[PDB]
């Protein structure tokens, strides 16, 4: 409402004027999938030498894919926030900091949307999903996960 | 210290006449990078030229007649080990640990 | 030349140009590390040696940051111990549950440092699973189980610099980075097997010694 | 309380019918159980044929995925350090006071005084030459009173009960039952 | 013979016989380790002079049994997950990578996993 | 005469997620730490000639005295009304060969009076005698008899010192660190001599020392400071 394009005025509200690629959206879209796509971008583009971003960027990716379908638990929403804090400040180059800020952006301002997504999936599936996505009956048979929604959201390809 | 304290310990005479003890400080292991097992001095006894270990015929065990095979002593100062060895009248020999030579290591050296 | 500094209240006198970790190791303070070896070039990628310096917000890789004069170095702040458990929680995200069948069992630095500096619980129940790699065959002396590599590049730095065998390197990018020789060829150096001692985890183990003993027996 | 209980209120096998009336007519204390457990109640679902699906119990602060940093609850490494008080440190505390009740000058003048007790100071001399109020205030207690050995349990008290309350042996038997109070 | 009975082989040569007491196991003739003592030499001992060798313990050799299982084939995924088919009563869960054109056995169970697309070459 | 309930079927409480506070177990001893510190100092002030130093750990107060200061400090702690330790519970030792006097003789006294326990530590070497507390505490007759049997400590003033645990004519004191855990000899029944005879030790399976595979990293930190704020020397504050 009073956003003024500055290197620091946008910083006060938590964002920043990095590359001035100002993006404007509408309410007829799911930001959970839009942020999930950034997470799958920083993962695929991280060089992969520092431990926090070689692995932690995969930790985010493996969790936003369960978020976008709502196959998670409500407390796991703030679990991934604690993950993003374990990455920042520990990497050599600023790509690690750039992979955690979008995760906080979803949580900071759009928290109720993730809860509604999970509450949908409880109703949609019918059976609540435990930590990590495991249903009550999900197990391993002859070398494959069975009786559980496997999220083939790793670009398939 | 100066006394022949071994005459009161009741230990068999063979530890004075027939066995050799060693005062050493355990070396750093190549596999692991920890440096804590190499800060206490230890005493161990040499093995026997025969009868240290032999295969039990029945079950293939490791029989032994060496009653000092599983005896390792711990100390915190080198002198205490030597003094204790002197007190018992042990025929010991000291193994001086190697000292790693300092070399400064710089991140920038990969290009300079 | 020497610059006098204090690490956690212990005065340190070292040669100038040295790194913080050597200064700390001289003062007796133990700084956990995976990627730092005292006979190899310094890489700063494992991010386990992080410390806090008084005039900075940014944690310092003590294996790479050279020493200063009058600098105050902290190693036991709650901020640091939070960082050490975060990094530990990342290395074990993709590490296999191989300790019973792993020849590094009783002598693995990833076990003892995780026990000492990491948390006692894991928070990874993900349903997709861990990362899996194919084992590369690099001769009859080195038995590779690359699932266990923590991407610390001690093998690469040793073979390139000390051994002079430039056929070993990092091929790939990010989550698919795969230490090896890219194509299938055996490592050719008379000192190639010293990599077995440097590899802190069970990724590179002895082939003749495979499965024969545990380190507490010997 | 531990009052006598009717026999049919105990989980043991008991007679029925005509033999119950015979049992009550001939026994000294009719409410004494035979001691043979009830076949239909005792261990009836054996330990290997239960129905309870056990779940690992986890209190939240120490079992949570969040707000559960290990260094917060790492008590094994927060053990109390071992400090031994020699005669010298007792003298230094006695002469200079404590950290809570300072009796030391400030700045370099104080740093002179602390360094005095940084090397050997026998306590025999210190008590010979110091204000008698110091002993009554620091060493002794309550204006010169001695220091009684501290109690491991400040709530350990006892009181005498009687058979109408403790139910045990009456007053003639040569033992007495002590309560808490 | 005593040539197969005293040397370990990956696969035997002749068909094993359950009644032959000199075999290493009732379902396998030759030993399955380089340091495993042959059963023929083990029972050629004084302590067996007046025994009944048919009643000594002869468990079935587990190497021969495990290779009688079919190969699991995974569909449109190069990573197999194995846990011993018992969950909390099996081995720890280990992920197997099937990029190489072969059947990679599980570290604990010994079950062999491969890809479906590779079956034809594997079954040659 | 109602039928007995089937306790299997009666309803059980339902709980959600359990909460238990996490707090340092060493905190609850805080009051005990100060009072032992005060009473520890009191003994030192009363007897500066004997009490070398005193130490407090949680709820245990230790008094360190020389062998020549034992009978004096023991008598004081037995007879002084402020500290009536009439009951001596344990007399033992420990072997630290690195120190000049290896043996460390420890006494535990119980005050049923004030509900307190105190510990006396006094050192000893292999040949230097230690005063016997049997004239004060009769319960130390066998605890001193046991310490000599397992540590060889000379106890001066003991009415009857002899082996109590080991066999008669047993050579060597077992709990000394230099004594191997399996000893030196073993017994068997010899047919020729019609009697049980001693022979030198020979194990069919030699003891396996798995203790070598101990931790190569230090496992517990430097600890935490729990001294009462009334027992630290004040820092001389900086000047203007
Ligand atoms: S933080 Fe940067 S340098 Fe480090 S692994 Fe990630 S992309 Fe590479
Ligand atoms: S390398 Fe260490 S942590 Fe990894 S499986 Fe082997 S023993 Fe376990
Ligand atoms: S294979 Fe071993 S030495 Fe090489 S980078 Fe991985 S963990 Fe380090
Ligand atoms: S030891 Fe410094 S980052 Fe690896
Ligand atoms: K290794
Ligand atoms: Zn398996």
């Amino acid at each position: 409402e009073d956003v003024l394009m500055d290197f620091d005025a946008l910083k006060d509200v938590g964002s920043g004027l990095g590359t001035a690629a100002v993006i404007v959206l509408n309410k007829q879209t799911d930001i959970i999938r839009a942020i999930q796509r950034f997470s799958a971008f920083y993962k695929h583009e991280s060089c992969g030498q520092c431990t926090p971003c070689r692995e932690g960027t995969t930790y985010l990716q493996r969790m936003m894919d369960r978020f976008v379908t709502g196959q998670a638990k409500e407390k796991e929403i703030d679990l991934i926030y604690e993950l993003s804090k374990e990455i920042e400040g520990h990497t050599i180059c600023a790509l690690g900091d750039a992979a955690a800020w979008p995760v906080q952006g979803l949580i900071k301002s759009f928290r109720p949307e993730m809860v509604e997504r999970i509450k949908q999936y409880e109703a949609k599936l019918g059976e609540s999903v435990s930590y990590g996505g495991w249903t009550s009956k999900g197990k391993v048979l002859d070398g494959k996960v069975v009786s559980n929604p496997i999220p083939h959201d790793a670009h398939h390809h | 210290t100066d006394l022949a304290k071994e005459l009161v310990s009741g230990a068999p005479k063979e530890l004075i006449t027939e066995r050799v003890a060693r005062i050493y400080q355990e070396a750093k292991a190549a596999t692991q990078s920890g440096q804590h097992n190499t800060e206490t001095w230890k005493i161990d006894w040499d093995i026997l030229n025969k009868g240290n270990r032999w295969e039990n015929d029945l079950m293939g065990y490791q029989s032994s007649s060496d009653y000092m095979q599983g005896t390792i002593l711990k100390f915190d100062t080198r002198e205490g080990a030597i003094r204790f060895a002197k007190g018992q009248g042990w025929d010991y020999y000291i193994q001086e640990p190697k000292v790693r030579r300092f070399v400064k290591k710089d991140y920038s050296a990969n290009f300079y | 030349k020497e610059v006098e500094l204090t690490v956690d209240g212990v005065k340190v006198s070292i040669e100038a140009g040295s790194s913080i970790i050597q200064a700390a190791e001289k003062a007796g303070v133990t700084i956990p590390r995976y990627c730092y070896h005292e006979k190899l070039a310094v890489a700063g990628n494992c991010r386990m040696c992080l410390v806090e310096i008084e005039r900075s917000p940014k944690l310092a890789a003590s294996c790479a940051m050279p020493v200063q004069n009058g600098m105050s170095v902290l190693t036991n702040t709650p901020k640091i111990k939070k960082a050490r458990e975060g990094v530990t929680e990342m290395l074990l995200e993709n590490h296999p549950l191989d300790c019973p069948v792993c020849d590094q069992g009783g002598e693995c630095d990833l076990q003892e440092q995780s026990l000492r500096y990491g948390s006692d619980r894991g928070r990874f129940h993900e349903i997709v699973g861990k990362r899996a790699v194919e084992n590369k065959a690099i001769g009859p002396l080195i038995k590779t189980s690359m699932n266990r590599c923590i991407h610390c590049t001690r093998c690469v730095r040793f073979l390139n610099d000390v051994a002079g065998a430039p056929e070993f390197g990092t091929a790939g990018r990010g989550n698919d980075m795969q230490i090896g020789t890219y194509v299938e060829r055996n490592v050719n150096s008379e000192l190639s097997a010293n990599v077995i001692d440097l590899c802190p985890v069970g990724a590179l183990t002895s082939k003749p010694y495979a499965f024969r003993a545990r380190p507490w027996e010997l | 309380s531990g009052g006598p209980v009717p026999v049919f209120k105990k989980y043991t096998t008991g007679s029925k019918g005509i033999w119950e009336k015979i049992r009550q007519l001939l026994t000294l204390v009719p409410n004494r159980s035979t001691g043979n457990p009830l076949v239909k109640n005792y261990r009836v679902p054996p330990p290997g044929s239960q129905t309870l699906k056990y779940k690992d119990p986890v209190t939240i602060p120490a079992g949570d995925i969040v707000k559960n940093q290990y260094y917060d609850r790492d008590h094994r490494r927060n053990y109390p350090r071992l400090v031994a008080f020699d005669q010298t440190k007792v003298s230094g505390l006695l002469t200079l006071g404590s950290a809570q009740n300072p009796r030391i000058s400030v700045g370099e003048k104080g740093q002179k005084e602390l360094a005095v007790f940084d090397q050997s100071v026998s306590l025999s001399s210190t008590l010979a030459t110091i204000d008698p109020k110091v002993v009554k205030s620091e060493l002794l207690a309550e204006g010169g009173s001695p220091v009684v050995a501290p109690s491991l349990n400040k709530k350990m008290k006892f009181r005498l009960t009687e058979e109408s309350e403790h139910g045990m042996y009456p007053e003639d038997y040569p033992i007495r039952i002590f309560a808490q109070n | 013979s005593t040539k197969e009975l005293t040397t370990a082989r990956i696969k035997d040569i002749s068909k094993p016989d359950e009644n032959n007491l000199q075999q290493q196991a009732p379902n396998r003739i030759s030993p399955w380790s380089k340091s495993q003592k042959p059963r023929a030499e083990a029972q050629d001992n004084v302590r067996f002079a007046v025994k009944d060798l048919a009643k000594q313990p002869r468990p079935y050799a587990a190497i021969d049994l495990i290779y009688k299982q079919p190969i699991r084939y995974i569909e449109h995924d190069n990573v197999a997950v194995c846990d011993g088919n018992g969950g909390a009563q099996g081995h720890p869960k280990v992920y197997i990578n099937l990029d190489q054109n072969k059947a990679i056995p599980c570290g604990y169970c010994g079950l062999r996993f491969a890809q479906a697309a590779f079956k034809e070459d594997i079954e040659s | 005469e109602e039928p007995l309930p089937v306790l299997r079927d009666l309803p059980r409480p339902e709980y959600g997620e359990l909460h238990a506070p996490v707090y340092n177990p060493a905190e609850k001893y805080k009051e005990q730490i100060e009072e032992l510190h005060k009473f520890g100092r009191y003994i030192m002030g009363c007897l500066p000639k004997f009490v070398q130093q005193f130490s407090v750990w949680k709820d245990e107060l230790v008094i360190y005295v020389a062998p020549s200061a034992l009978t004096q400090v023991a008598t004081f702690l037995k007879d002084h009304t402020s500290a009536q330790f009439k009951a001596c519970m344990d007399v033992t030792a420990a072997d630290y060969p690195t120190r000049t006097n290896r043996f460390d003789v420890v006494y535990n006294l119980l005050s049923v009076r004030h509900n307190s326990r105190i510990r006396i530590k006094t050192y000893a070497s292999e040949v230097s005698p230690v005063p016997s507390v049997v004239p004060l505490f009769q319960g130390a007759n066998w605890f001193e008899r046991e310490t000599y049997d397992l540590f060889g400590i000379f106890f001066e003033g003991h009415p009857d010192l002899r082996r109590i645990m080991t066999d008669y004519g047993f050579q060597g004191h077992p709990l000394r660190k230099d004594f191997p855990t399996t000893g030196y000899t073993e017994v068997r029944y010899d047919a020729e001599k019609r009697r049980v005879v001693y022979e030198p030790l020979e194990l069919t399976q030699a003891w396996r020392n798995f203790t070598v595979g101990s931790s190569v990293w230090e496992q517990v930190g430097d600890g935490k400071d729990f001294t009462p704020e009334s027992f630290k020397l004040p820092t001389p504050a900086p000047d203007p």
